């Protein structure tokens, strides 16, 4: 739904920036052209300067006018890199726009590399091109790549399917064990040691909103989805914890006792950040798909009137839980071309104008106080203890 | 195929985008995949250019991989004409549409837009952004700049400055000050502040001036024949280069070589007794070819630094680079990866390495004093403060920026020396 | 394209080199910007134009790591008489591979450095003696394919060979055989009649073998620097050639005659 | 370039007389080099490909051997049928393919007299077989440069075949002395082979060459020279120290 227009979202490879942070024993070999190489170089920023696992093998002209030579050469370069990087145990080949158009057999390449490399390096392939994906969707694809490989466990386990920082995922696990049993197995494994036992009865806890196809891939293994509004505020977090609890079985008393300290911990912080957001117009442009959750939280807690919650990729079975808390007032429009929502912003002037980084500076110069959603994925604001920090981040009431 | 981690240069369409964003009112419409708009971030943040860069990517997806891409481009051009009303418009493709041939120029002609359209042929797999920029500039000069009457006053065009360029914005101001000081009036700076009207007026000058040969040599060479316009070779970075440049444009125009150097403090501030530890320090210059060559002419001739290394990443400019490397007794490192230069400085261990952002970062990783002189930079290196790199004030800027790492090093060395001795 | 991309084909060392150079000087006299490309591996095509041997593109190209970017104009392209740009392609020194890889690289070089944009006349002095993928490698970019031949039936057989080759290449291109040019041969009665059976246009020439003594009169071509009596008639002939090519003439189309039909006497 | 009519016959007709009759498969797609030993141009040369897109009757059982005056019984070759193909179809795949298509097993001796315009810069199997005859050159600045290229080839074909070489005849169109100094620089041989009344009298050359027309070597005695070159004495020696020169030194003459 771009009306044949400029969809500002990034190609899925930008998700690799934080994925490599999550799975610290995983390398990501991207076969993109110099454009995709420049994208990784830029969007990663300071990542490049500390030996990042961001192989951006550029396919040059010799890789053109030839197919078997290309993936044979790819095999060669991979072997070279594990020679330089023996520590890596899972290599993440990723499909790029150049890789898609030249019809590179990324799956077959990953297969032969795994075969000659063995279980010591379980090289995996997925797709993160802009021809198919859009920013965060890359993380979806990357975790979906490991989903079939993960050990099959028919026992009732919980899956922490999300790349939240340690100071977030550890807190989530601690709370869940505090009220529930917590057979929590984080799907984005910190190391290959913590291989999660995905299975039929291993119901998976979805915690990052942008994860769409993830749902499908995990449900193929039988892993069911909890209809829990996304843990991103006094409503999303509380509802998510509640639903996760009753899914495994937790008394209301135990839930209240466990979440009593976090509840008061975050209520004061969110209020102390909300007065900068008290009664103003918002506008979510389709950058990264957290906007529905952000509207579910901020509109109802900090009193930010919801004008339009744009979304590049709308979902019905995943977004529904937090969709229920969403008011009908905001326009649920999907991700249009930049001109459309830009003109909407100009017409219905919003106080806060959350959008992509590319429009952030112009609309900032165009009299729109802007907060870029790009900051959201890196800054650890996806649980109870950081709900106030999220509100402070959204606040941004800079005066001159 | 080669595993790249930090490409010194973006793809060439980034260079064309730099030229388009530099000048006013020329919409560089693109046949690019959905997501390739990442380049807009560079101009909107690192250059902090307010308005969105005047570029309209078609942003095609899995839905669009056939003739629908051609229809996308058709729309993109007609839209861009009406919505983003230009006086001149570019066409071209990124890597994806380079492979999925769509006859960009043919599409543009199919619209037959009243404003001139500049067909851009940009090989996006064997060349880089410096090329891309030079090629784009050349194509728009041959499409818009036609020979015309010389301005009655002696006048010159600065060619080379380009949006998202290392202190280009300040350097135009400095060179303009110097040229007016001699008496030469600047006819039209292109392509950093020019307009298609200005590119039309290009021919009216008496002689082009090459500030940045990387983005301007092709334009100047074409102007030499089409517009009968000589172009000066000596980029004026540093005191000595400034003197040569002053004399050169003086000869070219016909005006006396008087240039006001009352703001020159570097000859005095480096000849001072304070700057005596700087003599015979080892330096590793890396980065843009012209910047590196002039920085070497400063380091070995006005500062007393001993050049122990030298290297470049502009393969296009390897020949003058190698010539200068012989000039200083060294061997030029005409490479394009950080591994080679990293190994080079590790073997060399110069006191003050300086160059691209990578040079600074792997200086820090190696704990070596670090400065910045070349093109690839981040938002910090793009300053708000007036910091040209050419002219006399450019010489002073070079001085301070280069010895700041040295002063930091000396002061920290002292502080560790002091308050610290054998316990017993 | 953006210029009259001529192709001087036909046989080796008999006219084609001298014909190409003197035609270049003719178009220089006409004033149109001229480009002579010495694709012939003798590295001798432009010698008369510059008065000196030119370092071939292959030489400088190998002087760098086969990187065209390092090279620049005025390093591999050299000027000649009447300000005519002229390049040379150095045929491979038996490096197997492709025998026209160098001429293809020269085309790439000129197009890259925009030498092949402003110029109006481009006469590809390509070796016409042999028929191999590489000799017709720049024939693609060609638009009028001028063939030069002598009265000798060996030269005429070669001429027929050229027709066959260029018809095969033009089966996929709009390049036209501009006309069979005799090369200082004397009586063209045979040549004109052979052209008649092929229906080919027998472009007129200057018959004398000694308008130049040799080496184009010590590198000084007829138009370049020459004031002999027969030089004047030849100069008129070559101006006739130049105007004929520049205006454009009938789309003559020779049918490839079998060798037996060619006078085998 | 040279017609080689004055050579392909008047080198080894006395050899064909001496040993087994030569087959004389000299590359001349103009039908102008080998035919002089035969009675005429004989354009047929079994150019018809009787086998479907293959050499007739696979290995043709010596069904061509056009007879000649001085025990020729040979065949001729030369044709540009394919035309197109860079290193794979025309000069890359010569229509003759291997010479083994013709019964070398039965016609052991063969005379190669290729034109020598450094053809087939790709395919490098032909123009180098046999041990009796090699590329014949002549006397002309372009000719000397071209046969210098032929040298550079055979030096690059040193590992190829048996590098038979043994020298080459510099067909002396006239008394030019440049060939002598040039060969001295290349440490080669030039001797003497004058073509006269051969290209202009071809009505008589078509059937019998100069050493057998009316005994035209009666005033142009050069067959004893060939009895030194060909036949009994063979000029084996060394391969007359071939040494190809690059472009600048092949410009030893004003050229
Ligand atoms: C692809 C272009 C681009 C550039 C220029 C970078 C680096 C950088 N991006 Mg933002 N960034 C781009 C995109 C993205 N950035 C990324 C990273 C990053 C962060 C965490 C931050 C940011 C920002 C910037 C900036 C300006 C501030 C900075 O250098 O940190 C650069 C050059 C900066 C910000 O948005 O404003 C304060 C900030 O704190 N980006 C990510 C998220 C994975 C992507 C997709
Ligand atoms: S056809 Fe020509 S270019 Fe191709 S390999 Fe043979 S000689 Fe070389
Ligand atoms: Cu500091």
């Amino acid at each position: 739904l771009k009306e044949r227009g400029q969809r500002e979202v990034f190609c899925g490879l930008t998700g690799i920036i934080w994925l490599h942070r999550k799975m610290q024993d995983a390398f990501f070999l991207v076969v993109g052209s110099r454009t995709c190489a420049h994208l990784l170089q830029s969007a990663a920023g300071v990542m490049i300067f500390a030996e990042p696992r961001f192989g951006t093998a550029v396919l040059e002209e010799k890789d053109l006018a030839g197919l078997a030579d290309a993936n044979a050469e790819l095999d060669r370069e991979v072997d070279r890199l594990l020679a330089r990087r023996p520590d890596i145990r899972q290599l993440f080949l990723v499909g790029s726009c150049p890789s898609e158009v030249i019809k590179l057999d990324l799956h077959r390449a990953a297969e032969r590399l795994s075969a000659h490399h063995g279980p010591a390096v379980r090289v995996y392939n997925f797709s993160g091109s802009g021809i198919e994906t859009t920013f965060t969707q890359g993380e979806d694809a990357c975790l979906a790549s490991i989903v079939p490989t993960l050990p099959a466990t028919e026992a009732r386990e919980l899956l922490l399917v999300g790349a939240l920082p340690d100071v977030v995922e550890d807190q989530a696990v601690s709370l869940l064990t505090q009220l529930g049993i917590g057979p929590v197995r984080c799907l984005p494994a910190h190391h290959a040691a913590e291989a999660p036992g995905v299975g039929p009865n291993t119901v998976f806890a979805l915690v990052q909103p942008f994860l769409g196809d993830t749902h499908g891939a995990l449900t193929r293994r039988g892993a069911r989805h909890i209809a829990a509004p996304f843990p991103f505020g006094e409503e999303g977090t509380t509802l998510w914890l509640k639903a996760i609890a009753d899914e495994f079985g937790v008394s209301a008393e135990t839930f209240e006792a466990v979440t009593a300290a976090p509840r008061a911990r975050a209520r004061k912080a969110v209020a102390a950040a909300s007065e900068g957001l008290r009664g103003k117009s918002v506008f979510f442009l389709p950058d990264s798909q957290l906007e529905p959750s952000l509207a579910r939280f901020l509109t109802r807690e900090c009193g930010m009137s919801a004008v339009e919650v744009g979304t590049p990729f709308l979902h019905r079975g995943i977004l529904g839980p937090d969709l229920d808390l969403l008011a009908e007032g905001p326009v649920l429009s999907e991700g249009q071309d930049v001109e459309r929502q830009l003109d909407r912003v100009r017409a219905a002037r919003p106080d806060l104008t959350v959008c992509g980084l590319g429009l952030a500076n112009p609309l900032e110069a165009e009299g729109f106080t802007t907060k870029w959603a790009i900051e959201l994925v890196f800054t650890p604001v996806h649980f109870y203890e950081q709900a106030g920090d999220l509100a402070g981040l959204f606040s941004r009431p800079v005066r001159r | 195929m080669k595993l790249t981690l930090w490409t010194y240069e973006g793809p060439p369409h980034v260079g064309a985008m730099r030229v388009a964003t530099g000048m006013t009112g020329m919409h560089y419409v693109l046949h690019a995949p959905q997501g390739d708009t990442y380049a807009d971030l560079l101009f909107t943040m690192i250059e902090r250019r307010g308005k969105r860069p005047p570029v309209s990517y078609t942003t095609f997806q899995a839905r669009d991989l056939g003739s629908d891409t051609a229809e996308l481009f058709q729309s993109a051009c007609r839209d861009a004409y009406e919505r983003f009303q230009p006086q001149a418009i570019m066409v071209g493709s990124s890597c994806t549409a380079e492979l999925i041939q769509d006859d960009t120029g043919g599409l543009a002609d199919a619209l037959s837009l009243p404003v001139p359209v500049v067909h851009l042929e940009l090989p996006s797999y064997q060349r880089k952004e410096n090329f891309g920029a030079d090629e784009s500039f050349l194509q728009i000069c041959r499409k818009l700049a036609r020979p015309m009457e010389r301005t009655e006053k002696v006048s010159c065009n600065l060619l080379g400055p380009t949006a998202l360029g290392f202190r280009h914005r300040d350097d135009i101001l400095e060179v303009t000050r110097l040229l007016e000081g001699m008496g030469i009036a600047v006819n039209a700076v292109a392509p950093m502040g020019a307009s298609p009207a200005d590119i039309a007026r290009l021919g009216a000058a008496h002689f082009n001036v090459l500030l940045y040969p990387e983005t301007g040599e092709s334009a100047a060479r074409w102007a030499e024949k089409t517009l009968k316009q000589p172009y000066t070779k000596t980029v004026p970075i540093g005191v000595g280069a400034t003197r040569d440049f002053v004399a050169e444009v003086a000869a070219l125009a016909g005006v006396a070589p008087v240039a006001d150097d009352s703001r020159l403090r570097q000859p005095w501030w480096s000849a001072s007794v304070d700057s005596t530890y700087l003599t015979g320090k080892r330096v590793f210059l890396f980065g843009d070819a012209t910047h590196v060559i002039a920085a070497a002419r400063v380091a070995r001739d006005e500062m007393g630094f001993e050049v122990v290394g030298m290297g470049c990443y502009n393969r296009e400019f390897a020949r003058p680079m190698r010539a200068a490397a012989k000039g200083y007794g060294l061997e030029a490192l005409v490479t394009d990866d950080y591994l080679e230069v990293e190994e080079a400085i590790q073997a060399l261990a110069p006191e003050l390495i300086l160059g691209t952002q990578m040079e600074r970062h792997i200086a820090k990783r190696l704990g070596i004093p670090c400065a910045v002189i070349s093109a690839p930079v981040h938002v910090q290196d793009f300053p708000a403060r007036y910091s040209p790199q050419m002219g006399f004030e450019g010489a002073n800027v070079l001085f301070d920026t280069w010895i700041h790492p040295l002063t930091m090093g000396l002061e920290e060395h002292l502080l560790t020396m002091f308050r610290e001795d054998f316990e017993f | 394209t953006g210029a009259k991309v001529f192709a001087v084909y036909g046989k080796g060392g008999i006219g084609k080199s001298t014909t190409s150079s003197n035609l270049s000087a003719a178009f220089s006299i006409l004033g149109k910007r001229v480009l002579q490309i010495g694709c012939d591996p003798k590295h001798d095509s432009t010698f008369t134009l510059t008065g000196s041997l030119v370092p071939t593109v292959i030489d400088v190209l190998k002087d760098v790591d086969f990187h065209p970017e390092e090279l620049r104009p005025e390093d591999f392209v050299f000027e000649g008489f009447n300000g005519v740009m002229c390049v040379e392609a150095g045929g491979p020194p038996a490096g197997t591979g492709c025998g026209g890889y160098v001429v293809g690289q020269t085309v790439k070089l000129l197009k890259q450095h925009h030498l092949l944009d402003d110029t109006d006349v481009v006469i590809f002095d390509v070796l016409g003696d042999v028929v191999c993928g590489g000799f017709a490698a720049p024939l693609q970019h060609a638009d009028q394919a001028v063939v030069v031949t002598a009265n000798d039936f060996d030269s005429i057989y070669a001429m027929n060979r050229i027709i066959a080759a260029v018809q095969a290449k033009s089966k996929n291109y709009k390049v036209r055989l501009a006309g069979c040019v005799a090369n200082r041969s004397r009586a063209t009665d045979e040549v004109d009649r052979f052209c008649k059976e092929t229906n080919f246009r027998r472009l007129a020439h200057m018959p004398d073998l000694d308008a130049i003594r040799r080496s184009r009169l010590k590198k000084k071509t007829l138009f370049e620097m020459d004031e002999d009596q027969d030089v004047l008639a030849a100069r008129a002939e070559y101006i006739r050639l130049a105007e004929s090519l520049w205006r454009g003439l009938d789309p003559i189309d020779p049918h490839s005659l079998p060798d037996r039909e060619i006078f085998e006497l």
